[PDB]
RNA sequence: UGCUGAAAGCAUCUAAGCACGAAACUUGCCCCGAGAUGAGUUCUCCCUGACCCUUUAAGGGUCCUGAAGGAACGUUGAAGA
RNA sequence: CGAUGUCGGCUCAUCACAUCCUGGGGCUGAAGUAGGUCCCAAGGGUAUGGCUGUUCGCCAUUUAAAGUGGUACGCGAGCUGGGUUUAGAACGUCGUGAGACAGUUCGGUCCCUAUCUGCCGUGGGCGCUGGAGAACUGAGGGGGGCUGCUCCUAGUACGAGA
RNA sequence: GUGAAGAGGGAAACAACCCAGACCGCCAGCUAAGGUCCCAAAGUCAUGGUUAAGUGGGAAACGAUGUGGGAAGGCCCAGACAGCCAGGAUGUUGGCUUAGAAGCAGCCAUCAUUUAAAGAAAGCGUAAUAGCUCACUGGUCGAGUCGGCCUGCGCGGAAGA
């Protein structure tokens, strides 16, 4: 609500496009469509959008809010774009990228192949460092996530896949 | 086709002379054992002064049975009387030092390679 | 794919170059002859129809014989269907030979079991048996209790009871296929398949692995 | 995590501790000390 | 277990949206199965004479006809009380 | 109370789940191997013996496991008859006695040709709108659904090491 | 009081509860308890509200930013709430109870300075350091925010053949 009631500014590139409740919004960097929530009423004058309940629904303003930032950040990604790094840590980890697969090789018996969608795109600058980059928020965190899954730090050395901002807290074996 | 209750002679010289099957291993309800498989005994009868005793209890293979062993052509082998080798319970390897009596080359088991060398006859 | 229909001959072995004996069920099939093709238009599926063998005139009623008419091909001993894998495509009255398992590692058979009657709880669900003394009464090979008490007073649908034994519809699954032999009409896999020699079987490739 | 008809107390074992309303029970989210989960509830029936 | 994410400027797997997840469930395997009276489909085969009466209606009866097929008899079956 | 046969066994089972094994997951005072504790999960699987009438339990030895309970403490018009209530006999103890014990001990008759319901099989009849021979579609129903060890990956991750 | 010795209507079924006391006949009419979407006779009635749990249509101590109504209060453009930037200093490495101790366990007290504030501590951690963050205050934002009270409806608590 403090969240719905913040207008967001779409730069000059950004073209805006709205039908209903589908909205979509293509930049330099992509076009990403997403459709709103019933309840949401989403109005575009000035180089601005802003959002607003619907009489009717009770829940408009947190629809609304839900909206709005979706599409702050629906603007950032086909203009600015994401990017998340993660970072393998432990003896043997090691990544690689041919076309659109990152190859991750995780102490198991077979490798790992792990496909990416549409929109992620993949480098590995260092045979332990993935950057994903992407306009859709959504789906760099899903994707950045399936990979951290693959093997999740572990607390005695911190080995595994992280996200390269993460906090990974190890500990003490038992004692004897 | 041995069972509880079962007899057994000996082809070693463990020291015992007649051992029974209280146990057929390998298996929650498991029925019978054959040559190659582990049975727990206890010593029914022997010598004066060998490894065992009468009473001890133990693990021992089967090398000899009457029902026998069937090969893959068709063939049978079979035997006068039910024999095994006595191992010890927990490494499962041959207390006695030589055996005695023609044994099968199912017994090519690794573990019991052992006993198809001191093994006078192999069929 | 589409299976066919043969017949049970009777057992042997193969023996193998290196000291293996494989035993052996003979079947036979001999061309397995289409009779009708079903699509989808006309019966909401698409299968073939297939006939085999041979059968006396005096012994062919006259609806078979139109209907055997029609695709052209002589009467057989029975009828059997096969669903068609779309793609898959025969044509009336074509003909199919076992060659169809040249390259067919394993088949599942069907047969018609043999038939054992009225058999008791023991040889048919396996019941085992009471007291042959200890003063049994009457009652060594009977079923026992079949149920409980007042509650729930009824005996359970299911209850394996006495009844016909064999005499059925059986399936057996993934056996090796040894030989193929067309100019002999022979077909030969591992292991026992249901029936007694003589009747008619039917031979799928597997359906699992 | 552990179950407890009461969160009055696993709620305050620490700073990160959250309660939130996942489905229909009550979880006592904390993502850095995890031993600290709870929840009010067991599922339907 | 998670992504994105508000109500709640933060947080939040959930409220909208979205990725996973088990021998349980629905399938996939085998058997029965259209009395499925909701009695389904496909193919094939067989029947092409008149007359009387009443309460004239999906009426009753007579004469002539008697198919396809079904059964029957008989020789039987690794089918079977 | 003009009769609902009692313990235990044997046969045969069926359900709940407050789960024994197997499956999945959270925490762990989880290094690993292995454990502890909770959550989900009821598909299938879930010991032979020595002793006593035993159920139980102790013991022996297995196993992945030897689950807890409902079912007239499931199941005698299904079997047993070892325990327990007939009559015989004794010991101890009690009584003057006859006899008694809820103390022991030896012996000691277990019916029923299934009408109905239920269930397992198997036919007859009529129907499904002229009759008939087949082959089918598949609404629905049933069965199945257990797991061990070893090899590799690897003597690798982990570990001072074992 | 009812059954008993009492039928009829309701309560699914249900002597003893609710309504109600059957001389007989009727293809008339009003009612009671209790009912009016269908089975099933009568409102898919009007009107103003709650509830989203199929709660309704089983159950407690206790739990919780579920939601409705009410009356108060605290803080706040001298800038509050959250967030984010900062700092969190010196007597004092704190004397001292036990073998370390530097708030670093336990008992004792709980003083003091530089300031914008900064506890002889808040609790993770510990060979001593520690190297974390916060309590408290300066900045940024910019208008609300906090949690007690009377109360309505709901949530979890809630496993069986
Ligand atoms: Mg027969
Ligand atoms: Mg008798
Ligand atoms: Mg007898
Ligand atoms: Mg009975
Ligand atoms: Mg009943
Ligand atoms: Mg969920
Ligand atoms: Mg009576
Ligand atoms: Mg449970
Ligand atoms: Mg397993
Ligand atoms: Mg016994
Ligand atoms: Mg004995
Ligand atoms: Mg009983
Ligand atoms: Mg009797
Ligand atoms: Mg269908
Ligand atoms: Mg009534
Ligand atoms: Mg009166
Ligand atoms: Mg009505
Ligand atoms: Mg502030």
């Amino acid at each position: 609500s403090r969240v719905a009631k913040a207008p967001v500014v779409v730069p000059a590139g950004v073209d805006v496009k709205i039908n209903g409740q589908v909205i979509t919004i293509k930049g330099k960097n992509g076009e990403l469509t997403r459709t709103l929530n019933d309840a949401v009423e989403v109005k575009h004058a000035d180089n601005t959008l802003t959002f607003g309940p619907r009489d009717g629904y009770a829940d408009g303003w947190a629809q609304a809010g839900t909206a709005r930032a979706l599409l702050n950040s629906m603007v950032i990604g086909v203009t600015e774009g994401f990017t998340k790094k993660l970072q393998l840590v432990g003896v043997g980890y090691r990544a690689a990228v041919k076309g659109n697969v990152i190859n991750l090789s995780l102490g198991f018996s077979h490798p790992v192949d792990h496909q990416l969608p549409a929109g992620i795109t993949a480098e590995c600058p260092t045979q332990t460092e993935i950057v994903l980059k992407g306009a859709d928020k959504q789906v760099i965190g899903q994707v950045a996530a399936d990979l951290r899954a693959y093997r999740r730090p572990e607390p005695y050395k911190g080995k595994g896949v992280r996200y390269a901002d993460e906090v990974v807290r190890t500990k003490e074996a038992k004692k004897k | 086709m041995i069972q509880e209750q079962t007899m057994l002679n000996v082809a070693d010289n463990s020291g015992a002379r007649r051992v029974m099957c209280i146990k057929v291993l390998g298996g929650s309800h498991r029925r019978y054992a054959g040559v190659g498989d582990i049975i727990k005994i206890t010593i029914k009868e022997a010598i004066p002064r060998g490894k065992v005793k009468k009473g001890d209890v133990l693990k021992a293979v089967v090398v000899r049975t009457k029902k026998g062993v069937r090969r893959p052509d068709g063939s049978v082998i079979r035997f006068d009387g039910n024999a095994c080798v006595l191992l010890n319970n927990n490494s499962e390897q041959p207390i006695g030092t030589r055996i005695f009596g023609p044994v099968t080359r199912e017994l090519r088991s690794e573990k019991f390679m052992k006993i198809i060398s001191l093994a006078p006859e192999v069929l | 794919m589409i299976g066919l229909v043969g017949k049970k001959v009777g057992m042997t072995r193969i023996f193998t170059e290196d000291g293996v004996s494989i035993p052996v069920t003979v079947i036979e099939v001999e061309a397995n002859r289409v009779t009708q093709v079903k699509d989808l238009a006309n019966d909401g599926y698409r299968a073939i129809q297939v006939t085999t063998g041979a059968k006396k005139a005096n012994r062919v009623t006259k609806p078979e014989a139109g209907h055997f008419a029609k695709a052209g091909v002589e009467a057989g001993r029975g009828l059997w269907e096969f669903r068609l894998a779309e793609g898959e495509e025969f044509t009336v009255g074509q003909s199919i030979s076992v060659e169809l398992f040249a390259d067919v590692k394993k088949v599942d058979v069907t047969g018609t079991s043999k038939g054992k009657g009225f058999a008791g709880t023991v040889k048919r669900w396996n019941f085992r048996t009471q007291d042959a003394t200890h003063g049994n009464s009457l009652s060594h090979r009977v079923p026992g209790s079949i149920g409980q008490n007042q509650t729930p007073g009824k005996v359970f649908k299911g209850k394996k009871m006495a009844g016909q034994m064999g005499n059925e519809r059986v399936t057996v699954q993934s056996l090796d296929v040894v030989r193929v032999d067309a100019e002999r009409n022979l077909l030969l896999v591992k292991g026992a398949v249901p029936g007694a020699t003589g009747s008619d079987l039917i031979v799928k490739p597997a359906v699992k692995a | 995590m552990k179950v407890l008809n009461s969160l009055r107390t696993a709620k305050e074992r620490h700073p990160d501790c959250q309660i939130v309303k996942r489905k229909g029970r009550l979880y006592v989210i904390c993502k850095s000390n995890p031993r600290f989960k709870a929840v009010q509830g067991r599922k339907k029936k």
